[PDB]
């Protein structure tokens, strides 16, 4: 009756989950413009996801309260770069970290 | 003895070392001779003025009782404030500090108990002590990992696993999901365990399962040793293999070696895992002892990344304070005064980094939304039981704590309920997940 | 939970490890299975059977409770006796042995109180530690003194002295007539006397009074450091400039560096004098702690020459058999099992030397009769009060002490009682001394 | 056949160590030669050296390998004492970083020389700023012209 | 002479050494004189006491004689048991032990000859000792090797090859099938070969062999060096190379320089060959000299993997039960008493891991089904002449030896007698391997 | 077998290194097949040519026999004479010449007994080698001592002296005369006396009997170690307190440490005096083994200042040759071949320094006259029981020795006959030496 595990890549938080809709990656950048941290957009090639610097998507939507624009950010580096992993982060000034991050596309 | 070491006047400076000492004292004496026999006994150790005291200064180089108040609930026992000149110690010296405030006080035959329930460290005395070698959002930029809690596990059984044994069950705990797994307190170097051996199989686990998952992965490899030259040897073969963190037992190994292994963890850039074994030999007794609080403040002036405080929910909800504030202690810059918590004393901790919250012991995925709604983002829940104990092995008990992991914080992000609505988003998450499944049926 | 952990049937083998707890259970919690608790506790620390155990030998790599006896007088407590392989441990690792006992027991929800009484180190593992670097007989060769106990004295104020005036009442005290001084558990390395100038004017003035006297002197350098680094420098220093004897506290600086102090000092002829702080926060509660038997037997594995035990004198005369026990547990060879004393296992030392032991502590002329009749020959008698409080100074003080010493000494070989007849043997032994006729004057 | 592009990392105060690498990676991936750690920037509270050293050297290598250029960070090794300089330098050295920075004038000319003598043995650029000269050559009627100061620091090394 | 050093009463301790001395002694003379006197040479040398004697405790500082039995078969020579305190000797010195039992009493006069039969190292003396660098388990777990013996072969002419000739036989002989190469024990660095030259070409063969085939190879490269820093170079330069294996003469080169490298490799983490040059100067006479089981316990206190142990083929049926009994004390962690097999000491090893049996010369494809049910698999077979002789190569030679090997292996654990169906088994085998074949035509 | 490496027409080169072995063979086999045998099994080691020896020079790296004796008085057994190049051997390695001589043809089958008589070593090898660290002559330079031999004591007992009751041992023993003091084989660190203690008391003790008398002391602190590392660290530690001479066990501390030792003595100046612990379980039977005169060249070869080699007078009239022999090779630069003194080889030794001869066992004042006649002044006498024995103490032992030695000497240098007149020469000194006196009344 025992079920064997699957091995496969994952990419950090919330890769164990079911991959996002637009309803929930709304609801992350939600949080994060609630929490006072500043949305941010990477990508880089799947083969480098595990780079610690990727390409930064134009620059840190500083004091930005829209997330249908954050979502529409994410689409048009999607479709920029269709191969690439994309990537959603939150500065976080204060602490000098990031408070949230996680992939919206896994890459293919 | 009175008036010679204990001014209700004094003002304590910024620079002065303030603890406080719950004196549960022998019925009839006074209260203000007991508190100055603390300080007196701390600082000096005598009443009867030698000739040599006369050579010294004795108006500076003393401690002095400076408030006495009542402990609410107990009519037995009364709060001493005792102010100590940074002058007294050792810069930058733990040990010495330590030594000074408990070295005689607690055999004192006066008093029935004695608690040393805070210590206000001033922040020029912190400024001198190396601190946390890394610190919480230094070792998250190493480890790239952020917006969740970290994940860890205590490989078990503690006796019997050969080196191989140990690493593939290491590997299979990894690879499901834990972004750490934990050495015991006991496993240094046993006979049917060598630590070289245990360092090259678990390095070897550790780096198949960071190839085979796309996540950084590290063990604490336990580094307490009977001599400082042998946890030195094998803190730099760990570095050497490439291990990115290590465990110490900073009160069984002794503050000193702990303070020379955080100085060389962060000259080294190795992760510091700190485990607190006989923590309760010390801290139990509510009349007899010094305080977990004070020790958490004694930890991160040694030096440490990671820190065992509690699982807090082990607690009934009316005794959690004092845990969130050693809590509030270990990770925050600046932690105001609350009796409510147990902070007796406004701690400013300037700008050296928190250390990392471990929560461990008898947890599982039932208690995860309340772990994650008490301690945060910054913190490490263990697993050792709900790991192992998975029907399907470690790496789906792995699997099932980390599914359930991210289905709570993306919870708490979309500004759900997450304590109140624990089981319906378990549930959900295990919708997708069968391990995550089998797991809370497990452990229902 | 019963079955498994304990076994009534069960005989300890020779190389077992044995230890003794005494268990304040909770009301209603059986017996046997708060023993069981501790035994697994304290070797495996879990019940459930996970995947990784049946890898091992269960039957081999367990704690096993195998008698359990009544506690004479409380009626709320029972003694649980446990064995251990000698396989659990690392070889010569008094930091392993202790973790392993201790690191997670003290905090068992179902006793109310738990105290670790004794502990059984067989020979096999006894035969592994380095043990005390020199030993009683070794250090008299050294120090060319025999057929009497040795003189000690702790330099006051423990604040405020410079390196100057500090080495001016250590020079005064040892010209005076003890053969050592002693250097406070506080004193390591202050802004008001720093570690380097301390050694060279304590060096300066033992170096004077062992030229004006005639005697071999000494002083117990404290190389307690922040850092084992700063340790070995403050030990190598010493050697260096030719100080024959350092002190350590072996609590508060730690296992690990204490034992990594005490090769040291085997290696390099140095002596170690070990100081007990802290140990008070550990063995006065009778309900909840480790013994100061234990922790002497812990000591004296680790390694030291000298060892603070108490005055003895100190408390009333139907509670002096556990201190009498633990002194013969750190000096003697072999010590058969003696409930009344407190000593629960026989204990084989083999040829491991003994200890010097060191009673300190609000002690002066009068108790001297006594403290020679309890202690012998093989003990050392520190008087900080009884020196340094003396109207005429240190060096009259000191005068004072060593003939009352060799007074009482000589009434001992003479056949005399000298606990009985100690005022007659000083008062004789005053009329050919002034310093100590005004010394009994001053402390009548 | 070009002169070479540098760029100071600003602000000089807040970056964190990975930060300040996510500020140079994307600089230098730009199309700049060489970053510049800023004058104050040796070890601070805020950023450790260690880090700074580290973080800089993986941007520095993701860029020269997304590029195809050589590139390069004045890491500054400014210390208070010359161990430590001489441990910032070779930890500088172990990690690859090809190019140093130090403060000749508030350092010292003695911590200069020494460190100059240790670039030429261990092949290691080095970068001089030249902080607090104004405190010396500015004025037209007292103190050391900067001419004086550029013979002495080339005398001395960089 | 006699009633001073033997105590037929004497019982002796679980930690006194215990030493079993077969005595031809000239006739004429008591037995009891003789064991005596062996007993005496062996612990004080003298009978004549002398002033410096009533200086110690010459009831316990002495050897003594405890029974005296008859040799079976042999009216000329009988058994003299002696008792030593583990007092006597340095702790993990079996330098020391040796030195003190066969210093002087082999050149007693008033014996024709003396043998060592038998030493009894008690479990408090072997604690003490490092044992084996790594032992069977760890080297199969670090190897990846399971389920088999092990396979080896010595590279011969010992004469002549260059260390690209010698690294070109090497190379076929791994890429062949066996597991191991063998350095010979005269080769550790020779005009005509270098050791720098040999340790590189080998290192080259051993790597490209492992990549051809994908197993782990290794070549037991023979540090045996004419100064202790020439070993320790060799050592150094092996590890790193990469070598996983070294290889010392430990009776040669000496017991000293092998504990000092099986040391180094314990904490070096390379495996250690251990060859059994001379032991028949030593061991072959019946009447006088020291007994190989001895040897091979001296050698597994000191250290080491591998051990020369003999083919036990080699001997006829009814004399092989000492081949046998020393195989268990090498192997085993408790050998109760034997004297059919020559086991006259109950010797508990503890937890000291176990060293590989190797077995060597003029052995070959036909011996392998006895040499497999003798053996077990936790032994290591040498195929000098089996593998360089095949007329087709050393590689179709050792491809030979491999499918044999796995042929017996498979027919054993399928339950039949391999001893009586080993022509069956290996033409079956042959049936499918034509170097196998061949082997058996070349050497039937 | 044997064309192929016996030649009876070969005739051996200067450079080459010859062995003689008595070969005891099984009945019935042919003399030339087992020289061969002994031969082929020290060079080769097979007779069956593979692939690999046809890449070699077979007819260079090869042993071979050149000519066959009978043995006088044996006819069951014969000499073998083997010739071996000097390219079969590393330069300046008795390790390995030992190796490559008695690695296997001892456990030759072939042979009832092999026995190793002589070995030549010729010049062109032994210029490669260090030799003595400083010889007789340089000895007696540094230690101001000519025209007597020297006088040695062993200190006893064994076994219970601490380090100053070993020291005042040996300070009475060399202030009463002897111009050194000897360790015992056993000593080299115990636990009743630790190895450092002894080399400081020893050394005082020594400085006291030099300052004292006005002769040049010495004492032969034991650094047989277990590892190289302790071995080195002793003897730095002697040099360190300025103890002009070190004793070294180089059989059981093995000839590769030996060597390390006695170049490191020669570095540094220090003189190694050499126990021959073991030696009787090699050289004693009379069929099998190899001889002390071998042992005695290797001993040369590899280094030391002083050498045991039997008290001659030990043995009965017709039996002394031997010995001489392995005297004359010890101490002489050019030894003929002397076949009824056993040396069977001519050897040259160059400009090699000697070794001076030490004589220890039973012999006291009566021996005297005789051991002075058969030595001469290159040697050195030890009396450990002629010293210790005493009845007034080791002083007045020391004083007998040393007058009876002086009165010895100044007889041979007159012309008298010292054994024939012994008795009269020793009473006639006794006439100015009563201890003298009481010496040969106690030990008449």
């Amino acid at each position: 009756e025992m079920q064997d595990y699957k091995q496969s890549l994952k990419y950090e938080t919330f890769s164990y989950l079911p991959p996002m809709n637009a309803e929930r990656i709304r609801a992350q950048i939600k949080y994060a413009i609630a929490q006072g941290w500043s949305p941010g957009i990477e990508h880089v090639e799947v083969k480098n996801s595990m780079n610690q610097y990727w390409y930064m998507w134009k620059l840190p939507f500083f004091g930005e309260q829209n997330v249908d624009n954050v979502l529409a950010e994410i689409e048009a580096c999607r479709s920029a770069y269709p191969t690439h992993q994309v990537k959603l982060v939150a500065y976080d000034n204060y602490a000098q970290s990031l408070g949230l991050a996680f992939v919206v596309y896994r890459g293919n | 003895y009175r008036q010679t070491y204990w001014m209700p006047e004094y003002t304590p400076l910024d620079s002065d070392i303030l603890a406080c000492f719950k004196i549960t004292p022998q019925p009839g004496v006074d209260r203000e001779e007991a508190a100055a026999a603390v300080a007196a006994e701390s600082s000096t150790g005598t009443w009867t003025t030698v000739w040599t005291d006369l050579l010294t200064d004795m108006d500076y180089y003393k401690g002095r009782a400076y408030r006495i108040e009542d402990v609410p609930g107990d009519d037995a026992a009364f709060y001493a404030f005792i102010a100590y000149p940074i002058d007294l110690f050792e810069e930058g010296s733990v040990v010495n500090v330590f030594t000074s405030l408990v070295g005689n006080v607690f055999g004192f035959k006066a008093v029935r108990g004695l608690r040393l329930e805070d210590v206000r460290f001033p922040l020029a005395y912190v400024k001198t002590c190396g601190g946390p070698p890394h610190g919480i959002q230094v070792e998250r930029d190493k480890m790239n990992k952020y917006g969740r809690p970290l994940l860890g596990c205590t490989i078990k059984p503690k006796l019997g696993l050969s080196a191989k044994n140990y690493g593939r069950a290491v590997y299979e705990c990894l690879r499901g999901g834990l972004d750490f797994t934990k050495d015991d307190e006991n496993i240094n170097s046993q006979p049917f365990m060598r630590w070289r051996d245990r360092f090259l199989f678990v390095q070897d686990a550790t780096e198949t399962a960071e190839a085979q998952t796309g996540e950084r992965k590290g063990h604490y490899l336990n580094v307490t040793a009977p001599t400082p030259e042998e946890m030195y040897k094998r803190a730099e073969f760990a570095k050497e293999i490439g291990a990115p963190i290590i465990m110490h037992d900073y009160i069984t190994g002794g503050f000193t070696a702990n303070t020379g292994l955080a100085k060389w963890c962060q000259d080294n850039g190795v992760l510091l895992h700190i485990h607190r074994a006989m923590h309760a030999v010390i801290d139990r007794n509510p009349n007899h002892g010094i305080h977990f609080r004070v020790l958490t403040k004694i930890l991160r002036l040694s030096g440490g990344d990671h820190l065992h405080t509690g699982t807090v929910v082990g607690k009934l909800e009316g005794d959690r304070a004092s845990t969130l504030g050693w809590i509030d202690l270990l990770r925050e810059s600046f932690i105001p005064e609350d009796r409510s918590r147990g902070i007796f004393f406004d701690q400013d901790w300037g700008s050296m980094p928190g250390v990392f919250a471990v929560a461990s012991g008898g947890i599982h995925v039932w208690h995860m939304p309340a772990l994650v709604n008490i301690f945060g983002d910054d913190s490490v829940l263990q697993f050792g039981g709900g790991t192992l104990g998975h029907p399907w092995g470690n790496a789906a008990g792995a699997a099932a704590n980390r599914v359930a992991l991210e289905a709570c914080v993306e919870a708490r992000n979309q500004g759900r309920d997450i304590e109140k609505e624990g089981k319906e988003i378990l549930t959900a998450a295990a919708q997708h997940s069968p391990e995550l499944k089998i797991a809370m049926e497990t452990w229902k």
